[PDB]
């Protein structure tokens, strides 16, 4: 892949805006799998 | 033939070296941030491309790519709206159904129990309901089936494709001259003719050929999968002829000029049909037909490459009397090299034109099942005013950064712009004195009428009651318009619409629309309207005749469109600019809109809409209490807001919940706003001082050094979280009102 | 009447600048040109059969016979009167400007 | 031609000869009003001055104060009138007391003197003026209601 | 309206309202002993205040007294 | 509705009428282009003849209206 | 009228006198700089406290002070 | 030296944003300057004025007008003649700009510095210290 391109991914509103879509999206999984977690269970 | 395509092959090489170094396109921001600074002053001057070039003719390049672009993201949106009518909606149950079925195009997902939001809109689903009217539009249409749907939207996303395609390739392949945009009478030529009167013409062909017959068939009752494929309309004749006899005789009516024999399809019926409360597609179809051929007659006027036509500048430069000096002459320069000054109009017209539609489209609704459909009728009422007031406010924006820029004076030497600039004083004294008389005699009407009902003298108010303020250019207007048909428009049938008078129209037992009666409270209200569309002139009038100097800043030219001040001496010369009277108006901009959409919400509610029942009585929403309780401030704030915001905050655990988390989380972010709009920059940059210590000790701190946001940016972001939560505030109420009510 | 055709008055038209507004030829003009015109009948319920000028002269006796009360809100003397002015005040709009200032 | 042209020859004062500001028919009309007559005294504009401003004050108290019902509206609508009135000879009186040094002339409104006579005169003539439009509110039907007798 | 508009906006007001005074004939007799000015920065950041905390009281003040006089409980 | 005819010699005759009217009329005031031989071209003809069949329209129709055809 | 000192930081960079509105400031010779001037405030009567000054100045805390004081006709800019 | 008032003035239509009542009972002040051609140039209280070839003379009511169109003509026209007066309404002229016949940025002989504190910013004394006291906080 074309290192311009690889930089111009670098950039912060591009990493900001994947990190947390990814961010975002485990915790979506995460009350898709285990919902209603009020409390650590124990 | 000086009109001619002229192009530049291969401008601008397609790489991605410039994606990487961001500020590439001004001097300033291209040597890389040092303060935070820096990166808010990379967003807010990107598309000023006047600021980044001199040349006007790459000014003009990046702009028509840049049209390209936002083309291509209009059919991107317009295709979503087709695919999710097709794919997640309930449009086949409607069609069946129209007067139960609740529209719904959005279903949510189930993840934190917000699958709440799916409520039972009927036809045996589950979504959202949605309130931008495209049933109705599809059904006028006669789409009738969710696979023309998906081929629509197969259209828009091809579209979306084709211009994201001309944009590249027209800046990066075939970038046009700045001599071949230089071309006023060609352009208007093509767009009048050409974009209008050939884009009136081909959807007159679909109206004629397409929504006419599909739409009588849906009328009469037939059912939609009942209904023939819209192209045996168009080979079939004699079905055609079936439902409309004229057809029989084809195109020899129109070419010997025998009009009168279209007259089944092409009407001047007026009024509503009282099947679908809606306007005739007959008199739509040759509403558009007309418009055609005017359209087209207009696109032949001026002048480009065969010695016929009108030259623009000398009808300009013609028009000149004994109080004008030189008149219009130095305007055609103006306009076909600033690109502001030709936003400036548009944007004013854009404008004007939304707000237009917003008035014509409740009081003469034009599609099929439109009228009952009430959270649709105030949706796209609430819509296209603040889009119009919107565009209204930019359109003097840049008339501020035109006279600032591009305005110079050498060559506007005792026109029309110069004598307006030398009697500025004389304009914005007699339109401040008008506000001032205009704010006293409406909204003093308001609080002499509060204070005598809390002090029980009843009959010292201004009302309907006691002393009258009759409305009566108004009322005399509407008779003349119920008196119309068969006297001043007499071939017409029905008024152009019964809002003016007449009967009450009735659909599925909801009224379309019934006479809108004026009196003591119409009067007030519309009084209050002038005032506030007066002010809002005054400021944004004030921001752009003062814009280059005044007798405070002598030299405010040079320090430009948008500069927070001149410093605290000659007493303080805060907000100063033409950019900070764009920032003041905007403001009374959203002060005037927010009262016409109130006053539209409860005017309709109380003595428009409603239920039909036993005995031909309407039963209105709020059962008429506008007439003895608009008259008073407190009878805005309890049977208008108070009263009305009962559906929003009880609205938890519905499907209605989200506008009552909406409203809530509007009511914060209006709040939050004025922490950026009553606070000062230099507080805020001590307060990051201390905190840039405490990132110091632990050796953390940034090396792109946090400041304070600028004393412009304050105010923008304290305006657009203002504006943000105002109005979503009101989406919210509206939204849940309407649609629990209506 | 503040400065007739012929150069007689000393009125100006602002500090310095003398001006002969015609106010007898041009409200003389426009009354014809546009009272004659309008003489065209139709057989429209407000015309009545008569022309704009005519329908519009005879409102005026109609209700000048009942002197003290006013023409209602749904009378035809509103509409007669609007247009009729509307016209004439364009009338003589265009025909000062076109006498003032082509002069010929 | 051109209507437009510098205030009094000068292109840098503040104004501009306009029709509206400089026409024969304004000239007229400003050199003859009370204030701006020739061969007045400053008591005798103020007498033209209150009467014109006095008359026209009664009406608006009858009509809409808070007694117009009553019997006693047209009693009402004078003394408030006539409360107006002393209201705005202390406010004449105010002004003259501190905007004018003392001296000797007394022909011209802006002087002490001058002041002074004006201030005299428009009391004197506005609650002549008020007194007037009382009498013929009181004798005449017509002007009790609003021409509403003849219907 | 004094913490959301500042001084420049006024300040270029009063100078059309000053011009007109002048220029108005009959009024123009009538003059001011003091200059007419915008308020200061300080003066209208304490007028907003002011009118500011005098809303807040009042309105507060109205709503505890008429809803607890309203209810009694 | 008003009344339209089906096409005869007479709406042939207004249209040929407005027609000559216009290129004649129209020769004489466009501003850019031996009374009629000179300096006339398609352009001029076309325009003539464009404005005349809106001439005619519009006096067929009219006249068709009120009674004359 | 406003007062405006000048303090011997100042480089002599004359931008300030070059910024200044309404002349109220002009260079004078002296010899602790390596420019050998000063900036010098005759005429602080016409000063408006615009600051203009102080924002042309590149010394770390500015040389030039206006300290804003009793207002006049000319100081408060007025045409009126 | 002296303003002689004989000077024709830069052709204009005339303007609202002119001079007022303050300007004929407090102070007026000229700029005179001479222009190689007969060129627009704009007003600081308005639209656009020509200057005439040679000698031109204008009335303004603040001498920051009079400089914004000194900067502007040096500027945009390379005019360095322009000579700035405040006239009282006495009929006293007063010279003002430039000062002494030469620039204020450029350094002058019999220039006396005015304003000049002999230590740096930071050496300013306390409030406190001359709390009562007349002494100057200038050190
Ligand atoms: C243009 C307007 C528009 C809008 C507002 C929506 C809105 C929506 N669509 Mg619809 N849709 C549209 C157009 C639109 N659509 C079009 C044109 C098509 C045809 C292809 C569809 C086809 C479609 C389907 C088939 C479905 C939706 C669905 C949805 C919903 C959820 C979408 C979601 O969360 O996926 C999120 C999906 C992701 C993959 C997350 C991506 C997030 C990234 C990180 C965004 C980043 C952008 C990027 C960084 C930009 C920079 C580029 C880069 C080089 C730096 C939502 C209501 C869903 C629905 O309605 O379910 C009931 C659904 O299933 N849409
Ligand atoms: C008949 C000729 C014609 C037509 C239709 C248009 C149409 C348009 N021009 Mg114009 N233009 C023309 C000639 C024409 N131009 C000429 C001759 C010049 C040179 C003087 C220009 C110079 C010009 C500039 C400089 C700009 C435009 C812009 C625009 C767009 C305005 C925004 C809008 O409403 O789009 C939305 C409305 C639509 C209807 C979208 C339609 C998209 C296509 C292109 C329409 C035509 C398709 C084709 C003819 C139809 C085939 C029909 C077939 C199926 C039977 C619009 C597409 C602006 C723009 O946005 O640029 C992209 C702009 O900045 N034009
Ligand atoms: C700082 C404040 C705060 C705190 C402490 C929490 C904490 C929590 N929230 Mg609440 N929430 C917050 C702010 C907060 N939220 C805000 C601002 C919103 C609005 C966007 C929400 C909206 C919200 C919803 C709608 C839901 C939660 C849920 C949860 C739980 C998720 C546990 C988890 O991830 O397990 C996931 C599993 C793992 C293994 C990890 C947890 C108790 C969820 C819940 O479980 O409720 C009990 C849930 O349904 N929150
Ligand atoms: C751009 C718009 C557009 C388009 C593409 C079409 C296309 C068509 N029209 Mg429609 N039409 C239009 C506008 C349009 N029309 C408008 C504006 C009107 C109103 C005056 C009509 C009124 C009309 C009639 C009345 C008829 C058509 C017919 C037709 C077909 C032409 C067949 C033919 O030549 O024989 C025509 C017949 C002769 C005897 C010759 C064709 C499908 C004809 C057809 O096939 O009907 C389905 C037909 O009878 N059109
Ligand atoms: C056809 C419309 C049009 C066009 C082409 C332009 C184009 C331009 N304008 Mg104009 N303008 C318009 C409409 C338009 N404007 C309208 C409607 C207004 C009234 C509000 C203005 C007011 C205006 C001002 C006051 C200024 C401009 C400026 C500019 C220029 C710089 C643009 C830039 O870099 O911004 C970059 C774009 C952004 C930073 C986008 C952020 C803007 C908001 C905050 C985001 C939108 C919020 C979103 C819709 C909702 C969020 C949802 C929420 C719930 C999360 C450019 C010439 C500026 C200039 O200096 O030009 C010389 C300037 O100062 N314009
Ligand atoms: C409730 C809040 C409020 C109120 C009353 C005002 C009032 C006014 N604004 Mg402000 N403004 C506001 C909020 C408000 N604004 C906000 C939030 C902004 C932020 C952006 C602005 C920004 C702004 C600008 C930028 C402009 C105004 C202008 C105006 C004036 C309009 C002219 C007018 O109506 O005069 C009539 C006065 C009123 C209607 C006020 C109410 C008076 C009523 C009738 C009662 C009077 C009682 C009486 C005097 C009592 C006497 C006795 C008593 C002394 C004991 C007026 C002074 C404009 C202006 O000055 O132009 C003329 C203007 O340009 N305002
Ligand atoms: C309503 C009546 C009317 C109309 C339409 C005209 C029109 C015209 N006159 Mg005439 N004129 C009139 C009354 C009128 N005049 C009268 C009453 C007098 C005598 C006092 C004159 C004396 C006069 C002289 C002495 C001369 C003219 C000339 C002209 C022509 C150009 C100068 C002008 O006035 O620009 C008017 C421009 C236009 C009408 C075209 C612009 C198009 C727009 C749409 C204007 C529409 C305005 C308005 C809405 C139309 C109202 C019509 C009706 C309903 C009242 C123009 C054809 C001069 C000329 O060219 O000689 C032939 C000339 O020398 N006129
Ligand atoms: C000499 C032939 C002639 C005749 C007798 C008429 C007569 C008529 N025309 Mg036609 N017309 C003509 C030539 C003619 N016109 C020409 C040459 C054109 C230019 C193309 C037009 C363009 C034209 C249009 C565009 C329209 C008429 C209409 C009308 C009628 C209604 C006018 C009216 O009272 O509205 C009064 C309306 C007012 C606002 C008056 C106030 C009237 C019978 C109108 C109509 O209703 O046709 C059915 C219509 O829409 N005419
Ligand atoms: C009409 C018109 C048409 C065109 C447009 C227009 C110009 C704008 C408009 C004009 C409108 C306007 C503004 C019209 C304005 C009209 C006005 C204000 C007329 C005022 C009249 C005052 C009178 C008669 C006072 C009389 C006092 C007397 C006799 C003294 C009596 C007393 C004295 C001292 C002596 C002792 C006895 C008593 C009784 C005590
Ligand atoms: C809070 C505040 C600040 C400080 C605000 C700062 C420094 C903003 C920093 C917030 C963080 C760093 C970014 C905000 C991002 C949010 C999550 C929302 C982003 C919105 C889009 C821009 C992405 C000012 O600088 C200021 C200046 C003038 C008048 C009023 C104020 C004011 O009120
Ligand atoms: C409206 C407004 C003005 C104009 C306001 C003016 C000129 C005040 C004039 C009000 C009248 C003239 C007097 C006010 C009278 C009050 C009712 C109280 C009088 C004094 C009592 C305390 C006794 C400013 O000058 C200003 C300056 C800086 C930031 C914001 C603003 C601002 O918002
Ligand atoms: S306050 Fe902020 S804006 Fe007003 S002057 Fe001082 S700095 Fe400029």
């Amino acid at each position: 892949m074309d290192s311009n391109f690889l930089k111009y991914l670098s950039t912060a509103p591009v990493l900001f805006t994947v990190w947390l879509s990814f961010t975002a999206s485990f915790i979506i999984e995460a009350n898709r799998f285990f919902p209603d977690m009020l409390y650590f269970p124990m | 033939k000086k009109v001619s395509i002229t192009v530049d092959r291969d401008p601008v090489a397609t790489s991605f070296e410039k994606w990487a170094q961001p500020g590439h396109f001004s001097r300033t921001l291209a040597k890389g941030p040092k303060t935070t600074t820096w990166i808010w002053n990379l967003h807010a001057d990107v598309h000023d491309f006047d600021s980044h070039t001199n040349s006007l003719e790459d000014i003009s390049r990046k702009i028509f790519s840049a049209h390209f672009g936002q083309l291509s993201i209009i059919f991107l949106w317009l295709s979503g709206m087709y695919f999710h009518g097709a794919r997640f909606s309930n449009y086949s149950a409607w069609l069946s159904n129209p007067t139960a079925v609740k529209p719904s195009a959005q279903v949510v997902w189930p993840i934190v129990g917000q699958e709440v939001l799916n409520g039972d809109v009927g036809g045996g689903f589950q979504g959202v309901q949605v309130t931008s009217g495209f049933f109705q539009i599809w059904r006028s249409s006669g789409i009738t089936s969710e696979v023309e749907l998906y081929w629509c939207a197969l259209a828009g996303l091809i579209m979306s494709g084709l211009m994201i395609f001309a944009g590249w390739f027209h800046y990066h392949k075939a970038a046009p001259k700045l001599e071949w945009f230089q071309n006023a009478e060609s352009m208007l030529n093509h767009h009048l003719s050409g974009l209008l009167g050939l884009g009136c013409l081909s959807w007159a062909g679909h109206q004629i050929h397409v929504s006419l017959p599909v739409n009588k068939l849906l009328d009469a009752g037939v059912a939609p999968q009942e209904i023939p494929l819209p192209h045996e309309f168009l080979v079939n004749r004699d079905l055609m002829a079936q439902l409309y006899p004229s057809f029989s005789k084809g195109l020899v009516p129109f070419f010997t000029l025998n009009w009168s024999e279209y007259s089944d399809f092409l009407t001047f019926k007026g009024g509503l049909n009282p099947v679908t409360g809606g306007l005739w597609l007959s008199d739509t179809a040759h509403h558009h037909l007309a418009l055609a051929v005017l359209f087209i007659v207009a696109g032949h006027m001026y002048r480009t490459n065969w010695g016929i036509g009108h030259s623009m500048k000398e009808i300009l430069e013609a028009h000149k009397g004994p109080f004008t000096g030189e008149g219009h002459k130095g305007l055609y320069e103006i306009l076909t090299t600033s690109w502001h000054a030709q936003l400036a109009i548009n944007l004013a017209m854009l404008g004007s034109v939304s707000i237009i539609v917003a008035h014509h489209m409740y009081a003469m609704p034009p599609y099929p099942y439109i009228a009952t459909d009430y959270p649709t009728q105030l949706s796209i009422f609430t819509h296209h005013m603040w889009i119009g007031g919107f565009c209204v406010c930019g359109g003097a924006a840049h008339a501020g950064i035109f006279m600032v820029r591009d305005y110079n004076p050498a060559q506007n030497y005792n026109n029309l712009l110069d004598r307006v600039i030398r009697h500025r004083d004389a304009i914005i004294s007699h339109l401040n004195w008008i506000c001032i008389f205009l704010g006293f005699h409406s909204f003093g009407l308001y609080i002499h009428n509060d204070t005598m009902r809390a002090l029980g003298r009843t009959q010292d108010m201004f009302s309907d009651t006691a002393i009258q303020l009759k409305p009566v250019f108004a009322q005399w207007v509407q008779s003349i318009h119920t008196l119309a048909p068969g006297n001043t428009t007499p071939n017409a049938l029905a008024t152009a619409s019964y809002a003016f008078g007449g009967d009450v129209v009735a659909v599925g037992n909801k009224v379309a629309m019934m006479p809108i009666s004026l009196g003591t409270a119409d009067f007030m209200v519309h009084h209050i309207h002038a005032f506030t569309i007066h002010v809002t002139v005054l400021i944004l009038l004030k921001g752009v005749l003062f814009s280059r100097n005044s007798r405070l800043i002598p030299d405010k030219a040079n320090l430009g469109f948008r500069f927070p001040c001149d410093g605290p001496g000659r007493g303080g010369t805060c907000q100063s600019s033409a950019w900070d009277s764009v920032f003041l108006g905007l403001f009374w901009m959203y002060n005037c809109i927010s009262v016409v959409i109130f006053h539209f919400s409860w005017k309709m509610q109380s003595d428009v809409w409603g239920t039909v029942q036993s005995d031909g009585t309407v039963t209105h929403i709020t059962g008429g209490n506008f007439a003895q309780s608009a008259i008073t401030i407190n009878g805005w704030l309890r049977d208008f807001l108070w009263a009305q915001a009962s559906q929003v905050i009880q609205s938890y655990g519905s499907a209605l919940s989200a506008y009552g988390l909406i409203f809530l989380g509007a009511h914060f972010i209006w709040a939050f706003s004025l922490m950026f709009l009553f606070s000062g920059r230099g507080y805020w940059q001590e307060l990051i001082e201390s905190i840039v210590w405490a990132h110091n000790k632990l050796n953390v701190a940034p090396a792109i050094q946090p400041r304070a946001l600028s004393i412009t940016q304050g105010r923008a972001v304290g305006l657009a979280h203002y504006l943000l939560g105002g109005i979503g505030t009101t989406w919210a109420f509206f939204l849940a009102r309407i649609i629990s009510v209506g | 009447l503040s400065v007739v055709a012929q150069s007689k008055s000393d009125f100006e038209i602002s500090d310095g600048t003398p001006y002969t507004l015609n106010v007898p030829l041009v409200g003389a003009a426009s009354f014809i040109g546009w009272v004659v015109p309008t003489l065209l009948p139709s057989q429209i319920a407000l015309y009545g059969g008569k022309g704009l000028s005519t329908a519009f002269f005879a409102s005026i006796g109609t209700n000048l016979a009942k002197f003290p009360a006013p023409p209602g809100m749904t009378d035809p003397f509103w509409l007669l009167c609007f247009i009729w002015h509307s016209g004439l005040f364009a009338t003589m709009i265009l025909g000062s400007i076109g006498y003032n200032g082509y002069a010929g | 031609s051109q209507f437009i042209k510098p205030y009094n020859d000068d292109p840098f004062v503040g104004n501009l000869a306009t029709p509206v500001s400089t026409s024969s028919f304004t000239k007229s009309l400003l050199s003859n009003l009370p204030a701006y007559r020739a061969g007045l005294s400053p008591l005798l504009r103020g007498v033209e001055i209150g009467l014109t401003h006095g008359y026209f004050l009664v009406g608006p108290f009858y009509k809409l104060g808070p007694l117009r019902n009553s019997d006693v509206a047209l009693l009402s609508g004078f003394f408030s009138a006539l409360g107006l009135i002393v209201i705005l000879v202390a406010c004449l009186t105010i002004y003259g007391v501190v905007s004018f040094e003392e001296t000797e002339a007394k022909d011209q409104l802006q002087t002490a003197k001058g002041w002074r006579q004006f201030t005299s005169g428009w009391l004197v003539g506005s609650v002549g003026g008020a007194s007037f439009a009382y009498i013929l509110i009181s004798n005449i039907p017509f002007l009790q209601t609003a021409g509403m007798s003849m219907l | 309206m004094f913490l959301i508009s500042w001084r420049g906006y006024w300040q270029e007001l009063i100078e059309t309202l000053v011009w007109a005074h002048e220029r108005t004939p009959l009024a123009n007799l009538v003059r001011w002993k003091d200059k007419p000015v915008a308020l200061s920065i300080v003066q209208a950041r304490l007028v907003g205040l002011i009118h500011f905390t005098a809303g807040y009281i009042f309105t507060y003040a109205a709503f505890v007294i008429a809803s607890t006089t309203g209810k009694f409980g | 509705v008003p009344q339209t005819v089906a096409w005869s010699a007479k709406t042939g005759a207004v249209m040929v009428l407005s027609n000559i009217l216009c290129i004649v009329a129209g020769r004489y005031v466009i501003q850019v282009k031996s009374g009629s031989f000179a300096g006339f071209g398609l352009p001029e003809l076309l325009a003539s003849t464009s404005l005349g069949h809106i001439v005619g329209s519009g006096a067929i129709l009219g006249l068709s209206y009120v009674g004359v055809l | 009228s406003h007062s405006v000192k000048v303090y011997d930081t100042c480089i002599g960079c004359t931008q300030c006198v070059r910024a200044c509105p309404c002349d109220v400031l002009e260079m004078v010779s002296w010899d602790g700089c390596k420019a050998g001037q000063i900036a010098s405030a005759p005429r602080t009567e016409d000063c408006i406290g615009c600051k203009r000054c102080e924002t042309a100045c590149p010394t770390d805390f500015l040389s030039v002070r206006v300290y804003l004081g009793g207002e006049t006709t000319r100081s408060m800019g007025l045409a009126y | 030296e002296t303003l002689n008032l004989q000077i024709p003035s830069p052709t204009f239509e005339g303007s609202t944003g002119g001079w007022l009542r303050a300007a004929e009972v407090e102070e007026k002040y000229a700029i005179t300057w001479t222009s190689p051609k007969e060129q627009v140039f704009e007003m600081p209280t308005g639209g656009a004025a020509i200057m005439r070839q040679g000698e031109n003379l204008l009335y303004l009511a603040r001498k920051e007008q009079c400089l914004a169109l000194a900067t502007q003509v040096k500027n945009s026209f390379k005019i360095t003649d322009y000579k700035v007066y405040r006239i009282f309404p006495s009929g006293e002229v007063q010279y003002l700009h430039p000062k002494d016949g030469v620039f204020p940025e450029k350094v002058n002989a019999g220039r006396v510095g005015v304003g000049n504190v002999s230590h740096s910013i930071g050496k300013n004394l306390n409030p406190a210290q001359i709390k009562f006291t007349s002494k100057s906080f200038n050190g």
